[PDB]
């Protein structure tokens, strides 16, 4: 009775995405609009993650029949959609922490950086900078058929060529604009901002002062926890399987569909946890 | 000290021999003013289509 | 629409653009409140007919500010230090050497028990429940020489303190300082100064960049 | 206010010039624009259109593709530029203010105006009547004929009326249904419903003689009506 | 003792006339008012919401067209309103963000602004060169300038916080008249139908009736507990209300001298800080604090319906010459209308 639990859990997350993403999104819609610099960093992140909320039950019926009875065009623009929306989540999260340092550590340019109009420009230019791969996984997309039984599955396969350095070098080019860049700028713009924020005339003189810094650490801190220990997962089994030619498993092959399962739930809970741990939707509500 | 506390005085003696109306009828002319033109009000009773430019 | 009309609402855009980029300029603008008592020092903290407002400007490391007196006016407090919920900080400029001398115009108190009731009234506002004071203890230099003729304990039955520089000096702090009913919201920026000293405004850029800090933690949902 | 026209002259057939206008001693950056024509053997024509900052541009349809109008607020200049112009775009030139909100008065001043000589469903206005013979302190009532309703949604007749004095440049003289321009004396009165229109003069003075013009501003182009001189 | 002497008969003529206006009275207007048919729910709808202010608007005031509205905010911007179809006619810049007063003149040509600045701004609107600029900068006044209202195209009365108001001119820019006779600063003012008197509100609860013509007090209102903040007059011309700072609106008489009703709640405990009439004169429209309006029948005393919808602090709001609907101006930078 091992796969009777896991389509529940998969179908728990579908419905829980589903219902924060709606609610989230209709709440910005209706009530605080596009008023501030990060409701509208919030809702593009909504945007983004609302395709990964959707395609659960592709992912769960392909894990549960294990195949996919649907074409050739379509479960190719599912993975090109997912591509660019879980870049465009990622180059956000990482502009939204550069704005908040902006905003601590550069005062005097915080008022001239976080402008709706500038933060509008930079959101829509990373979007179109992440629109580059998003077309490219439409340019070498595919599928393969596999030699030990006769299913196909969804993946990426350069045509027609030897080129394995160039999936070397793509492989190790998306880990690094994943988690070296990216995580590297998370790290360094939050701990010194911290930093900052600790040594200042404010927020470290008496005793409910320091319990709100020790709240915005811990929650800055929590938000860093569950992008990097959720996703590192995922994008490290990666790289090993591309490493070299460990990609022959058994059924303890059943870890790939725990990390995306991870990827899936850590998805979902990322705009549910800013949502319900900022106060400003709390008034709001 | 003595000019404002004067002029304060007369005042309000000034004030003092003013004739007044009883207020009974203060209220009866209020509600014949309320009640004369109380149908040409649109806040009582809102305007139609052809009125109301608002829309 | 008739053409005139859409004329008429491009005139109406035009002026929403013109509204939407001369309030632009609005961020960068700090207004300062600067208040106190009269000739408490504020004076010589602005060198370096209208009869209302006294409105003056400068800059200082790319930041504008704006200093708003309202020393001219006499009217009751109340019914217009409400307009002031969007000023960044309060500049309170009260002296030293004012302890001895209790009016010199009239005789019902002090000079520094009306500036306690002066702080004790801006600090307990609905409207001032959260911006910060650049309190400015000013001509403490003439402080010293009226010092010595003169005790602290003439005015304050409760010193029972040294007579000296430091010991008076850090009174004055605790005696400044406590007023405030929410120090976990506000806290007062006391600072020295003088005729001839060195600028002040470095510590003025600093205040107001902890109330940019404490805004941008305000607005992003971090506060 | 001054509009002065510049440029302008005798010119090749075929060729190009450049008609400028130093609008000076107003606000240029709050007035719309406009470009009114004026042939010799005939009235009044409007050709071009600029919008207050450039937003919106109109052009009649003789001269679209073929006359270019650009603007510069800074330096309070309306231009004209022509190329290719042919015999029918003889005509002298004039500058018209246009500003629009609620109440107020479009096509209000007028330039001199410079001569341009070439050598060798639109909503019209019918005048039949012209040179009219008047005596001074009598009362006249001239018609003016509508193709189609100018009555908008919003409650309003969109006429102009003017005068146009012997020598002398186009004024604003009534500037919708039954009211008045400023300058013009308490004399001149507009009424008329639907598509007949008239005016009303009760007593003609000197200077009140000249050729009049209707104008509807309801759709573009910006056509006139028809000569209705006065004559002694 | 001349000092004790003239204070004790003037306290005694106080008397005189707190006892005439007591014996002058007969019946209270609810034992009379009571047996008519009551106002229903006044459920009026927003309806134009004029944004475009980036700060908090202390003024509005319609016009004898009852189509335009001007407003005066924080922003340094003076802004006229095309009410029927959310137009921004013009956007008049202000030397002095401090502005808590505006009116538009009955002839239309002309329109106030003052404040904090202590100087009366008058800006003509329908000039022949085509802007807004200020004609006379009318100063005097030594302290806040609160109201206003415009007589006529060619006098002003302006309210100041010196405990004075003034009558001013446009051609001289002198002060014709100068008011002298209240304890507190006025913050309220309203002319009549009829132009000959107006009424006043200052800091001390005390209600006056300055007439224009020869200039000094006719009789005294003090009925409320505290500082009146907004003053509006009956559209008949014999009676006007106030609205205080302790949760109370009432009417008074021009001729009677006397209280009539008040208009509180238990609920309601913040002030009032704008206060208007229905043409009819049976709605009394009144801003609180509580970041909402409210309809009250003035014959009943009874709340008819509530005028929510307003995020902040609603500081003026007047209705139509014609009672057309009624434009709330708030904090909020929104201006909301209701019909
Ligand atoms: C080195 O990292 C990668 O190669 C990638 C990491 C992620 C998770 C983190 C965001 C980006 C994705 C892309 C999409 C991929 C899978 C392919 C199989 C189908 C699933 C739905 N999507 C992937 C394996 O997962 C790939």
């Amino acid at each position: 009775a091992i796969p009777v639990i896991i389509t529940a859990v998969y179908s728990v997350v579908f419905v829980v995405g589903l219902v924060g993403n709606s609610l989230v999104m209709f709440v910005i819609i209706r009530y605080t609009k596009m008023k501030t610099a990060t409701n509208i960093y919030i809702f593009n992140l909504a945007l983004a993650d609302a395709l990964v909320t959707t395609t659960m039950p592709f992912q769960s019926t392909v894990y549960l029949m294990n195949s996919w009875p649907f074409g050739d065009v379509l479960c190719k623009i599912v993975i090109s959609i997912d591509y660019y929306n879980m870049f465009t989540s990622i180059f956000t999260l990482t502009m939204m922490s550069v704005d908040r340092y902006i905003a601590v550590c550069h005062p005097v340019k915080a008022l001239d950086f976080r402008t709706p109009l500038k933060a509008k420009i930079i959101n829509i230019c990373i979007w179109l900078l992440s629109s580059s791969v998003g077309i490219s996984a439409i340019v070498l997309g595919g599928t393969k058929v596999r030699e030990d039984v006769d299913v196909i599955e969804c993946s990426l396969q350069f045509p027609d060529d030897d080129y394995s350095w160039w999936d070397l070098f793509m492989k190790i080019c998306v880990f690094i604009f994943a988690f070296v860049i990216p995580v590297l700028i998370i790290i360094v713009c939050y701990t010194l901002m911290i930093l900052r924020l600790k040594s200042v005339r404010l927020l470290s003189g008496s005793r409910e002062k320091d319990r709100n810094l020790r709240r915005i650490t811990r929650l800055v801190l929590v938000v860093v926890a569950v992008f990097v220990v959720c996703w590192t997962p995922i994008h490290i089994f990666i790289l090993v399987e591309a490493l070299g030619s460990t990609s022959h498993s058994t059924a303890a092959l059943s870890s790939y569909y725990f990390c995306i399962a991870l990827g899936y739930t850590n998805s979902s809970l990322n705009p549910i946890l800013y949502a319900f741990l900022d106060e400003n939707f709390k008034r709001c509500f | 000290s003595i000019a404002q506390a004067r002029k304060l005085v007369e005042q309000l003696k000034m004030e003092a021999n003013i004739d007044r109306i009883k207020v009974s009828k203060a209220a009866a002319d209020l509600m014949a003013y309320c009640e004369a033109h109380a149908k040409e009000d649109p806040l009582l009773t809102p305007v139609p289509a052809s009125e109301n430019p608002f829309r | 629409l008739s053409a005139e009309d859409k004329a008429a609402v491009e005139r109406s855009k035009m002026i929403d653009r013109n509204l939407r980029e001369d309030g632009e300029k609005a961020a960068r603008e700090v207004k300062l409140l600067l208040l106190g008592a009269g000739e408490s020092g504020k004076n010589t903290i602005v060198k370096q007919k209208t009869t209302g407002i006294v409105e003056t400007h400068f800059t200082f490391k790319d930041l504008h500010f704006k200093m708003f007196d309202v020393g001219a006016q006499r009217s009751e407090r109340k019914k217009w230090i409400h307009c002031f919920e969007g000023v960044t900080a309060i500049i309170f400029c009260v002296a030293l050497s004012d302890y001895d001398l209790v009016l010199a115009e009239d005789e019902e108190m002090n000079r520094m028990h009306a500036s306690m009731k002066l702080f004790d009234s801006i600090c307990n506002n609905k409207w001032f429940t959260d911006t910060s004071i650049i309190l400015f203890l000013n001509k403490k230099d003439l402080f010293e020489e009226k010092i010595k003729k003169s005790p602290l304990t003439i005015c304050y039955p409760e010193y029972a303190g040294s007579n000296t520089y430091e010991e008076a000096a850090a009174y004055i702090q605790c005696q400044f300082e406590d007023l405030n009913k929410r120090k976990d919201t506000k806290e007062i920026y006391t600072h020295f100064t003088c005729s001839t000293d060195t600028k002040n405004v470095q510590f003025v850029f600093d205040a107001v960049t902890d109330v940019i800090i404490k805004n941008n933690l305000k607005d992003c949902g971090l506060f | 206010v001054q509009l002065v026209e510049s440029g302008g002259g005798l010119v090749q057939p075929g060729g190009s010039r450049k008609l400028s206008c130093s609008a000076s001693g107003f606000a240029f950056s709050s007035f719309g624009m406009h470009w009114v024509r004026q042939a010799p053997e005939k009235g009044l024509e409007w050709v071009a259109y600029i919008s207050s900052g450039s937003g919106t541009i109109y052009y009649a349809d003789t001269v679209k593709g073929r006359f270019t109008i650009s603007r510069d607020d800074p330096k309070n200049t309306l231009f004209l530029q022509m190329t290719s112009l042919r015999s029918e775009d003889t005509a002298m030139y004039y500058c018209v203010r246009s500003i629009y909100y609620y109440g107020s008065s479009p096509f209000d001043f007028w330039g001199q105006g410079t001569t341009l000589t070439v050598s060798s469903s639109d909503i019209v206005m019918t005048q039949a009547t012209s040179s009219v013979p008047v005596t001074p302190g009598e009362s006249v009532s001239i018609s003016c004929r509508s193709s189609k309703s100018l009555l908008h949604s919003n409650g309003n007749t969109y006429l102009y009326w003017f005068l146009q004095r012997p020598g002398q440049s186009p004024q604003l003289l009534i500037y919708r249904m039954s009211n008045l321009a400023s300058g013009v004396p308490d004399r001149f009165s507009g009424s008329g419903s639907g598509t007949a229109f008239t005016l009303t003069i009760s007593r003609l003075e000197a200077e009140d003689v000249g050729v009049y013009y209707c104008m509807q501003h309801l759709e573009y182009p910006l056509t006139f009506g028809a000569g209705t001189k006065l004559e002694l | 003792s001349e000092l004790d002497q003239l204070r004790q008969e003037a306290e005694q003529l106080k008397n005189q006339i707190r006892d005439a206006r007591k014996a002058c009275a007969d019946a209270t207007l609810s034992q009379i008012t009571n047996n008519i048919d009551p106002v229903g729910r006044i459920q009026m709808r927003t309806r134009r919401t004029l944004r475009g202010h980036l700060a908090k608007i202390y003024a509005m005031h319609w016009g004898t067209d009852s189509r335009l509205l001007v407003s005066a905010s924080q922003d340094g911007k003076l802004i006229i309103w095309d009410s029927y179809t959310t137009n921004k006619v013009h956007a008049i810049p202000l030397r002095s963000s401090w502005v808590m007063t505006c009116a538009y003149a009955p002839s239309g040509n002309y329109v106030a602004c003052g404040g904090l600045d202590n100087i009366c701004s008058i800006y003509n609107l329908k000039t022949r060169e085509g802007n807004v600029r200020v004609s006379r900068e009318l100063a005097g006044h030594t302290g806040y300038l609160s109201c206003c209202r415009f007589l006529d195209d060619n006098q002003i009365v302006t309210s100041s916080g010196d405990t004075t108001c003034a009558l001013w001119d446009i051609e001289t820019g002198q002060q014709t008249t100068t008011f002298t006779g209240h304890t507190g600063d006025v913050m309220s003012l309203s002319l009549a139908p009829d132009t000959r008197l107006f009424v006043s509100g200052a800091c001390d609860a005390s209600a006056k009736l300055w007439d224009v013509r020869e200039g000094m007090c006719r009789q005294t209102f003090t009925g409320h507990e505290s500082d009146i903040n907004a003053i509006c007059f009956f559209p008949n011309g014999n009676a006007f209300a106030t609205g205080s700072d302790d949760a109370t609106c009432r009417l008074f008489d021009l001729r009677a001298d006397q209280e009539l009703m008040t208009y509180s709640h238990d609920n309601i405990i913040c002030g009032i800080t704008s206060v208007s009439f229905s043409k009819s004169g049976r709605l009394l429209l009144a801003g609180y604090d509580d970041f909402n309006c409210n309809v009250w029948d003035a014959l009943k005393a009874d709340r008819a319906g509530v005028l929510a919808g307003h995020d902040n602090r609603v500081s003026c709001l007047g209705v139509t010459d014609d009672g057309m609907a009624v434009a709330t101006g708030s904090w909020d930078s929104f201006l909301k209308i209701w019909n």
